[PDB]
């Protein structure tokens, strides 16, 4: 019975929890990789060794955060969960494709684990840009397994990925529009058209670099009529769109959350959320040199580049100020969800603007390469995605696990973790416009009053993390089991009961045309 | 009991078989590429070869045996073909991308010219456009099946699919001896890394295209097919129609314009 | 464009029979043709060792490292020249 | 067929309290451990 | 005693709102007008003053004499 | 009163004040005495004593207004917690800095930042705004 | 340099410097206005009793949500691209060098007249004399002629690297096969530093850029020194 | 939301063993790895 | 003619941060020149220019990978 | 030119996608595949939800267009309101 | 009836206030670590040549 | 040849509890324990060579 | 878009509906109070009224509790309400919330 549930799952629910538990090891990873990184740079000086070994650190930190904390736990952990229910589905689309999605994770971080006991690991960064990832500086089987780790985990999404697509347009009350689906659903749908178009682009690019490293292939070796250059195209071409991938289940998260705990039965300006998502998922496929300002491009494709991302802007202001007229007249609940998606809006809004001021491929000349670029994107990413996840994980664990969560622990866990996060990134803009290179062990001394700062906001932000291990044990342990929860008419989701049955909406929902 | 439409489906250990499959068959390649030994790969091909087989099995028995693909699961999987193809369009293009990187900006090691000095491209008025005749034909051929099928012809369907399937094996037969008989390899500068990757992975698709046009066959043989529900067979034509842009792109870029 | 053909009155199975073997199939017996006349050996070209071909970055995985996977003696220099 | 509700729809055990801390701080504890012991790994070669 | 008067009771929020978001505006304006003052204009006088007068050469010398230079003692 | 967990699908009691009127009442069975007051509420209210209309306030709402919208203490806990947490943090600072940091670079030393310091003014690091702008080259001391 | 505690930009040494560090105090101060104003809002939200929890008609206050950052936007993109095309006017430069990255230095090569190169490598935190700076000296600086248009060159002999010089404003990734120009001009004589900007291995953090600036007669003697 | 008071209670003394507990399985690893790197770092 | 050379002068067919086809350019005219101008006996002097700008404008170890391919017989541009 | 050999869906069609076609044929919607078609949703009139059990979820789009679905579970007995906009719906089990 | 923060809040609040502060000052100024702070108004700078 | 869909119906809708994956009997059987077999057998073999490939080899 | 008069009057109308049921009654109420504004006090004596009819003094009493929780920190609204309609809840023996102790935290 355990095997032919928990490995042989065809069911939403328990694959969504295995993607979830999954998630929450691959985020202790990444986290005391982050902590590693933050020691080195402590104090001026060496701890560690030499670049080498840092930069495996960092490389695997950006992986194991991106691609085993993220994306499992906002498309493989509340996408599974969430999706079938907030359109009354029985199920996925493909529920065994489902399945293998999950499988093939643990075998791609097995992979990643490999690179990194091999030889001298993979010190490449996390874009693994040649020539420094071939197999002259890079020699021995560290880069490969990289590559093969992220062919996996590409498989993995890219079959995620139909699956959200076909499950979310074929599978709805046939009297329900695209226009009458949660947010929520939304945000996963365009998410999965961007893993599906980007993801490819990147399988083709790091199989250009396996073949340049093992079959004598040159396709960005110049001495073969390649070019370095050429990879870092197609790299970005997938790397831009990741970005959207990692942050639009967090928008939607977000509209859920706002509305639920402004006592509103509705998202202010649904099609123009609608609207929204689907630009910014547009646009983020255009603009993906910006990652490549100093490479020495032509000044037109420069000035086209700094336009078009700038132009995100306008369709993300609209996400924000939504947000606001949301909590506009709202009975304001002050839950800890609450306050991570606060949290998210306004420091997801800072991160937005370092993105704008960094989209000025004049000024990026002085940032790229620098801690602004790390202070930016640990905006929207450690206060962006990660608020999301937080608040989509309070939110909703009662209805995955039928218990309630203390919610002073929970708030404390907040406080804790905001103060951390800002400790940790907002010194790095000082840091970054007085030009700290990415990618150091060691700095000159005139930048150790910030890192040093940064560093103790670090510690703080494992202090959190330590903590919300104790207060997910907390709630386990004491067993507060869900009576009843406000607003079901406009959140399907909670209406089979917390935790629901293993099979909900056997029998549809009925829903008339009139 | 349901009184939906969709399918749910029994416990599977499909799923699993094949992630660990991509664990050997991706470990294995690194043993092979760097401790001089093909036995992960092997064990993982013929895993992946054992999963794909049982997994598909299951499909044709919950379909043609059990009756599970209503209307409303026939147009899911309908959508997931669409987009798996679309998905590997994609992961031409990135192919493609690099093509026309590398040719229309030719660098000084090259000779700054295109194709590179020293390399002979094969001459496409000879074998490859060859190929292309026999992958239109191909095309030709998959939709007279499509409509004997349809038309409840059971010897033409098979007629014209064996014809496909016939044509699909001349092309990559003959594809083969090109590889063969080329005087440029993959490691022939940038030329040689963008004709046998681009084309390489084409006649993979090919031969993948191939396979699933003889399950169809022996489906086929095996009545599985009804004049009305065969999406089977309607996959395995999208399949087969998708490679012939990819071959008509390629013969396009790499051989003509690129020669 | 409208090919050149005709018919249109009904796409059912006689027509793509028809194309089948009216059309597709002769041109794929007319380009075999062609290709058979085309066919033998092309002269093998002079061997200059230049540095953007023959590429040695790290020894292929089987043989003994230096030879392509389709390895033709007759038209494939190896980077030190045509194989004696 | 399966057991339903609060506690068991999970593929881990919270019938004891105590158990299930063991079993929490092995997974999370192995998963904060292993960069570290990579790291030790790393400099124990050269 | 004496009845209480009828006080407004429609539009509370919306009152609310109209009044705040002009201070919301109104900040902005009184801030911009200290921020071009205080950072960016301070910026291009400091710039101005200094080159104005300047002379590279006695600046040159400068650090020269206190041996800064490998291409100069 | 008693709430039970397979009651989800049923309409249930809330209390909140953007929902005044819940869809069921607060308590529905009624003893003998409770009875008899849901009868006496079919004639005049000027005829029901305070504690009898308290009695139907509370058997058709668990708590008031006043009562649903109190505010509490928890602030002082959650902020008093979170600081403990933080103070906890700097214990673990204290134990890198003694066990785990080595000594830091020479170059950090007294004489050294006094001598790197002069050379920084001498090639006049910053002279516009940052750094030997505020040094007084003349009277040979920082600016005031 | 940075010193110690520096919030901003190092000081410009270059006019298009200069006019970078008055460009991000335009656009910081349009983030410090819209940061500010969505905290406020948010704040505003969040501080009443009061509820309106009915639909809300959304299509009048869209419009005033696109257009103003559509124009705030536009107020950037003007002074931004003005400078993007000033960086890239003809200016005629006076003198071509060339910077090659290695693992793990520079070399450097003058080669108008004579043939003069040289590598310049990180001074080690043990060989620093008296007041030099830990990380940031090399053995051999790269000497420039000041108040002149000067073309720098840059390219790799192995992986990538990028060459920096933040007071000059300058960031110019090194890439092996490729030669990639940037124009430098210093208003003024002085030593003025940079650091590789590209990962590139295990000596990444260790090879930084010193460039010094003096009179042209200066630089020429130095140059025949060279030799 | 409202809830069932707790079916197995846990107190403050079983929540500061289980915080406890907690925070030194992550904290005595790491911290063991980190105190003896000079140990790795001369091999 | 015009000496006083100083450096190599913009050049509008190479107006773009990517000087590669510039050097490249140069070098290929200096040894087309000389290959050309030995072959009618005259005088490779008239060549310098290109020599000159190629010098300030080409990596050191490109031209000396380029002078050693066309001593052996490698060189991929036609000269 | 032109034999049989290949079987139909009335057939050979099995299971669950034989009782759909089957079904489909009499002009019946056992396993809703189709949206049903609103009455007037008056007490009179009531919307009525057929059931194999004793309640069911509906959802309400309460107005044309309405981005904003409103569900509930409708019970078996007397006829229930959508809590937005009050109109009718009645549970029909088996 | 008095809830866990009526009865011990006030108490929570003023410790960790109270050793929060405590131990940060201690490590902040105690230990050795070096912040690098500005030498403007601070170093008199000294003869290196 | 002859049209034994019917067959295949009957066997594949025996109420009897299975799997459809092990519905058609024993060979099912056999092939999912040689598929899992050698699976779990060659993921232990990975780990065995991950093993290996962690340590020098001077 | 209607008055403030006719908007007034819609739900006079609606809560004077002699057969109201309990159903109505909460769902007049419950919607009423999503609007921004203190309903006036004609809509809340048609409400009391309704509630009579309906034997539920409670409701009355939530009623009351409402408007002054609509008024927010408007404190001179809802002694200005009580005032107004004072007649009405001398009239049905209506007590006020104060009146009960039901102000109370
Ligand atoms: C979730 C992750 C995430 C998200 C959402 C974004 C969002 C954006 N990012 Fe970012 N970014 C990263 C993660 C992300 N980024 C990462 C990881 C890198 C480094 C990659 C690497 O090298 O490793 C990076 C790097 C990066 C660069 C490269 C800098 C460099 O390397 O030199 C640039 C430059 O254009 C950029 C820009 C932007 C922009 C314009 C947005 C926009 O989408 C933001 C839009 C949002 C707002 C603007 C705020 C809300 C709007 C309003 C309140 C309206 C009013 C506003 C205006 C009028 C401006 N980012
Ligand atoms: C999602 C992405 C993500 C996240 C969350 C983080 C989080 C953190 N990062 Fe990271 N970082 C990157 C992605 C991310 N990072 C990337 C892409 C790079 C560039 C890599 C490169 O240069 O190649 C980078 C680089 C980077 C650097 C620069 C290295 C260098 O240039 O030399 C630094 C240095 O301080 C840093 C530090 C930190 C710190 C202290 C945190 C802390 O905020 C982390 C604290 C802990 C958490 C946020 C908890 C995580 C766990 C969960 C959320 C699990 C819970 C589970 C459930 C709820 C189910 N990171
Ligand atoms: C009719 C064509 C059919 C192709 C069948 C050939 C067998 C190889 C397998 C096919 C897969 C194709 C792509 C792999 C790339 C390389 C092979 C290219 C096709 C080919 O076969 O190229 C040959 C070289 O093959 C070589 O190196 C040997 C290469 C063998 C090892 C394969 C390496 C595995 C790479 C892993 C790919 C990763 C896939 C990622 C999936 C994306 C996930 C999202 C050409 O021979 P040559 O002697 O150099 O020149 C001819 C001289 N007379
Ligand atoms: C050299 C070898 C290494 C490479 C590995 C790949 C090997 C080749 C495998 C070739 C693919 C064979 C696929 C066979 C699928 C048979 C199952 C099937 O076709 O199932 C059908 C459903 O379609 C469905 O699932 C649709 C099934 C779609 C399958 C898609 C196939 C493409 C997979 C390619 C693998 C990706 C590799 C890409 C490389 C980058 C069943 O429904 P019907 O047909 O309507 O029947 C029912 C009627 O009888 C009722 O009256
Ligand atoms: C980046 C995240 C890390 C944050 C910092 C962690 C905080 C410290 C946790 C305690 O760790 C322990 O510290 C002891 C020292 O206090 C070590 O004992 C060491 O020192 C003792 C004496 O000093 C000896 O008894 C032991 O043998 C010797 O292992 C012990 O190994 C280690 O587990
Ligand atoms: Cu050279 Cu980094
Ligand atoms: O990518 O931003
Ligand atoms: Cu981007
Ligand atoms: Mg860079
Ligand atoms: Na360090
Ligand atoms: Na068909
Ligand atoms: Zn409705």
């Amino acid at each position: 019975m355990f095997i032919n549930r928990w490995l042989f799952s065809t069911n939403h629910k328990d694959i969504g929890t295995l993607y979830l538990l999954f998630g929450a090891w691959a985020g202790m990873v990444g986290t005391a990789l982050s902590l590693l990184i933050r020691a080195e740079l402590g104090q001026p000086g060496t701890l560690l060794g030499d670049d080498q070994i840092y930069n495996v650190v960092v490389t695997a930190h950006a992986f194991v955060m991106i691609f085993f904390m993220v994306m499992p736990i906002m498309i493989g952990g509340f996408g599974n969960w969430l999706v079938p229910l907030m359109i009354g589905a029985p199920d996925m689309a493909f529920p065994r494709m489902n399945n293998m999605s999950f499988w093939l994770l643990p075998p791609s971080f097995l992979l990643l684990l490999a690179s990194s006991m091999v030889e001298a690991g993979a010190g490449t960064g996390w874009t693994v840009y040649p020539p420094l990832a071939g197999n002259l500086a890079h020699a021995g089987a560290s880069v490969d397994l990289t590559i093969f780790s992220l062919h996996l985990a590409g498989v993995s999404s890219i079959l995620g990925a139909i699956n959200f697509i076909t499950t979310i347009i074929n599978m709805k009350p046939p009297a329900m529009s695209q226009y009458q689906t949660p947010l929520f659903v939304w945000s996963v749908m365009i998410t999965a058209v961007l893993l599906l178009l980007s993801l490819p682009v990147l399988a083709a690019g790091i199989t250009m670099l396996l073949t340049d490293r093992n079959l004598n292939t040159t396709f960005f070796d110049p001495a073969g009529g390649g070019d370095p250059i050429l990879y870092q195209h197609l790299f970005w071409f997938f790397g831009h769109p990741e970005v959207y991938i990692l942050i639009l289940p967090g928008f939607g998260m977000i509209s859920h959350i706002v509305t639920y705990y402004s006592g509103k039965k509705e998202p202010f300006g649904y099609m123009g959320m609608v609207w929204a998502m689907m630009s910014i998922g547009f646009l983020g496929f255009i603009v993906w040199a910006h990652h490549m300002f100093t490479v020495g491009m032509d000044v037109d494709t420069r000035a086209y580049f700094t336009s078009a991302t700038m132009i995100i802007a306008i369709p993300t202001g609209v996400k924000v100020f939504s947000w606001l007229a949301t909590l506009h007249g709202g009975n304001i609940k002050w839950s800890p969800a609450m306050m991570w998606a606060l949290g998210f809006i306004f420091l997801f809004t800072v991160g937005g603007l370092t993105g704008i001021v960094l989209a000025n491929s004049s000024l990026d000349i002085v940032l790229h390469d620098t801690y602004y670029v790390v202070a930016h994107f640990h905006y929207v990413l450690s206060m962006g995605a990660v608020f999301a996840i937080m608040g989509g994980f309070v939110h909703w664990f009662p209805l995955f696990s039928g218990y309630t969560l203390n919610d002073t622990w929970a708030k404390i866990h907040f406080a804790i973790m905001f103060v951390g996060v800002n400790m940790t990134f907002f010194p790095q803009h000082f840091l970054g416009l007085s030009g700290m290179p990415r990618r150091y062990s060691d700095y000159p001394d005139a930048y150790t009053m910030w890192n040093t700062i940064s560093s103790m906001g670090s510690f703080i932000s494992l202090t959190a993390v330590m903590l919300m291990v104790f207060i997910i044990w907390e709630a386990f342990a004491s067993k507060r089991e869900v009576l009843t929860v406000d607003l079901t008419t406009t959140n399907l989701e909670w209406l089979n009961g917390c935790p629901p049955p293993y099979h909900t909406f056997e029998e549809p929902t009925y829903v008339n045309l009139k | 009991h349901q009184t939906h439409a969709y399918h749910m489906v029994n416990p599977s250990p499909w799923p699993l078989t094949g992630a660990l499959s991509a664990l050997l068959m991706t470990s294995g390649l690194t043993m092979w590429f760097h401790f001089n030994s093909m036995t992960l790969l092997m064990i993982g091909l013929t895993t992946n070869m054992l999963t794909m087989y049982q997994w598909w099995r299951d499909v044709i028995r919950e379909s043609t045996f059990q009756g599970h693909h209503t209307p409303a699961v026939q147009k899911g999987l309908r959508y997931g073909m669409i987009l798996f193809i679309i998905s590997e369009v994609l992961f031409f293009t990135g192919f493609f991308w690099a093509f026309y990187h590398s040719s229309l900006a030719p660098t000084p090691e090259l000779g700054g010219c295109w194709p590179p000095t020293g390399i002979h491209p094969l001459n496409p008025l000879e074998v490859p456009l060859l190929n292309t005749s026999v992958l239109l034909a191909s095309g030709v051929s998959i939709t007279w099946a499509h409509h004997s099928l349809m038309e409840g012809d059971r010897k033409h369907m098979l007629q014209a699919l064996f014809i496909t399937i016939t044509l699909g094996v001349y092309f990559t037969l003959l594809q083969a001896s090109e590889y063969y008989e080329a005087p440029f390899t993959i490691s022939d500068g940038v030329y040689g890394s963008t004709f046998f990757v681009a084309t390489g992975f084409h006649g993979l698709h090919v031969i993948i295209g191939s396979t699933f046009l003889i399950v169809c066959f022996f489906r086929q043989l095996k009545f599985h097919f009804t004049s009305n529900h065969h999406f089977g067979f309607e996959a395995a034509a999208w399949y087969w129609h998708f490679v012939d842009v990819v071959w008509l792109f390629l013969y396009v870029s790499i051989y003509w314009w690129g020669s | 464009a409208s090919a050149a053909k005709g018919d249109h009155g009904g796409t059912g199975a006689r027509t793509w029979r028809f194309l089948t073997f009216g059309l597709a199939l002769p041109s794929v017996a007319l380009c075999t043709l062609n290709s058979w006349l085309h066919s033998g050996h092309r002269e093998r070209p002079a061997f200059i060792p230049y540095h953007h071909l023959r590429i040695r970055t790290k020894p292929f995985s089987w043989g003994d490292g230096n030879h392509t996977f389709f390895h033709n003696p007759r038209v494939n220099p190896l980077p030190t020249g045509y194989e004696k | 067929h399966y057991e339903e509700g609060p506690g068991k729809n999970i593929p881990f055990s919270v019938e004891n309290k105590w158990r299930l801390l063991a079993m929490m701080t092995l997974f999370f504890g192995s998963g904060f451990a292993a960069p570290f012991f990579i790291v030790r790994h790393q400099l124990l070669k050269k | 005693s004496t009845a209480l008067a009828k006080p407004q009771m429609r539009g509370l929020l919306a009152r609310r709102l109209r009044f705040h978001i002009v201070g919301a505006f109104m900040v902005s304006l009184g801030f911009a007008t200290f921020y071009k003052f205080a950072v960016a204009e301070k910026r291009k006088k400091a710039y101005a003053d200094f080159y104005r007068n300047y002379d590279s050469m006695k600046d040159f010398e400068e650090m020269r004499k206190a041996g800064i230079f490998q291409s100069a003692k | 009163s008693v709430v039970k967990s397979e009651d989800y699908a049923l309409p249930s009691y809330v209390d909140r004040r953007d929902y005044p009127l819940p869809d069921v009442a607060h308590v529905k069975n009624l003893s003998a005495s409770q009875k008899a007051l849901k009868e006496k509420e079919k004639a005049s209210w000027s005829s029901l004593s305070i504690d009898e209309k308290v009695e139907l306030y509370r058997l058709k709402f668990k708590e008031s207004f006043a009562e649903m919208n109190r505010s509490t203490n928890e602030w002082k806990t959650v902020v008093g917690a979170a600081m403990f947490f933080i103070g906890f943090t700097a214990l673990l600072l204290i134990w890198e800095k003694h066990y785990v940091y080595g000594p830091i670079p020479h170059t950090f030393e007294e004489e050294w930042v006094a001598k790197q310091t002069k050379r920084m003014l001498d090639m006049k690091v910053a002279p516009i705004q940052g750094f030997s702008a505020k040094w007084d080259y003349d009277k040979n001391e920082w600016k005031k | 340099m940075a010193y110690p505690m520096q919030l901003g930009f190092q000081d410009a040494t270059s006019p298009i410097m200069e006019e970078l560090l008055h460009f991000h105090d335009h656009t910081l101060m349009i983030v410090f206005l819209i940061s500010s104003l969505v905290l406020y809002i948010i704040s505003l939200m969040l501080t009443t009793k009061l509820t309106h929890t009915s639909t809300m008609d959304a299509q009048e206050v869209e419009t005033i949500w696109t257009i103003l950052p559509a124009i705030i936007l536009i107020l950037i993109a003007l002074p931004s691209l003005r400078i993007l095309y000033m960086m890239d006017e003809i200016n005629n430069p006076s003198l071509t060098v060339k910077t090659m990255g290695h693992q793990w230095y520079w070399s450097y090569e003058y080669t108008d007249y004579e043939d003069l190169s040289f590598d310049s490598y990180m001074i080690p935190t043990s060989e620093l004399k008296p007041g030099e700076l830990r990380l940031l000296e090399v053995d051999n600086r790269v000497v420039l002629p000041m108040e002149m248009t000067i073309r720098m060159l840059v390219s790799s002999e192995d992986v990538l690297h990028s060459w920096a010089v933040p007071s000059l404003g300058l960031k110019t990734d090194a890439i092996p096969g490729r030669l990639n120009q940037t124009t430098l001009m210093s208003s003024r004589p002085g030593l003025y530093y940079g650091q590789c900007s590209e990962i590139c291995g295990s000596n990444h953090s260790f090879m930084p850029i010193v460039l010094e600036l003096v009179p042209l007669k200066y630089f020429e003697k130095w140059s025949a020194s060279m030799l | 939301i409202t809830a069932k008071p707790a079916k197995t209670p846990t107190s403050p003394k079983e929540q500061a063993i289980g915080l406890s507990v907690t925070f030194l399985s992550f904290l005595l690893p790491a911290g063991w790895v980190l105190y003896h790197l000079d140990n790795y770092k001369k091999s | 003619k015009i000496k006083n050379y100083q450096t190599a002068p913009f050049d509008s067919r190479f107006p773009n941060q990517n000087q590669t086809r510039n050097c490249w350019q140069n070098y290929l005219d200096f040894h087309r020149c000389e290959k050309a101008m030995t072959a009618k006996g005259g005088d490779v002097s008239v060549c310098e220019w290109y020599r000159r700008v190629y010098k300030s404008l080409c990596p050191i170890s490109w031209v000396s990978t380029w002078d050693d391919r066309r001593a052996e017989g490698t060189f991929p541009g036609k000269i | 030119a032109s034999g049989g050999g290949v079987p139909t869906d009335e057939e050979q069609a099995t299971g669950l996608e034989r009782e759909v076609m089957l079904a489909a044929r009499k002009g019946q919607d056992p396993y809703n595949i189709l949206a049903p078609k609103a009455t007037s949703g008056t007490k009179e009139d009531p919307n009525l939800v057929p059931s194999i059990t004793n309640k069911r979820i509906v959802g309400c789009i309460c107005e044309e267009d309405n981005s904003t679905v409103i569900w509930f579970w409708l019970h078996k007995g007397e006829a229930q309101r959508c809590p937005s906009c009050g109109t009718h719906y009645k549970l029909v089990p088996h | 009836a008095p809830d866990f923060h009526d009865k011990y809040g006030n108490a929570v609040l003023a410790s960790g206030a109270t050793f929060c502060v405590a131990v940060w000052v201690y490590m902040a100024t105690q230990i050795g670590i070096e912040w690098n702070p500005s030498p403007v108004g601070r170093v008199t700078p000294k003869e290196w040549r | 040849f002859e049209n034994r869909v019917a067959e295949k119906q009957k066997l594949f809708q025996e109420d009897n509890g299975l799997p459809v994956h092990l519905k058609g009997g024993a060979t099912d059987n056999i092939l999912y324990r040689v598929t899992m077999t050698l699976c779990l057998g060659g993921t232990l073999y990975s780990l065995y060579c991950l093993g290996w490939a962690s340590f020098p080899h001077k | 878009h209607e008055t403030d008069e006719e908007f007034d009057a819609r739900w006079v109308t609606y809560f004077n509906k002699p057969d109201i049921d309990a159903w109505e009654l909460r769902k007049g109420m419950n919607t009423l109070v999503g609007y921004d504004l203190v309903p006036e006090p004609k809509i809340i004596d048609a409400a009391l009224r309704a509630c009579r009819r309906l034997n539920d003094f409670a409701s009355a009493v939530r009623i009351l509790e409402v408007v002054k929780d609509k008024a927010g920190p408007h404190k001179e609204i809802y002694p200005y309400v009580i005032q107004e309609l004072r007649p009405t809840l001398n009239e049905l023996g209506i007590s006020t919330p104060e009146e009960l102790g039901l102000d109370k935290v």
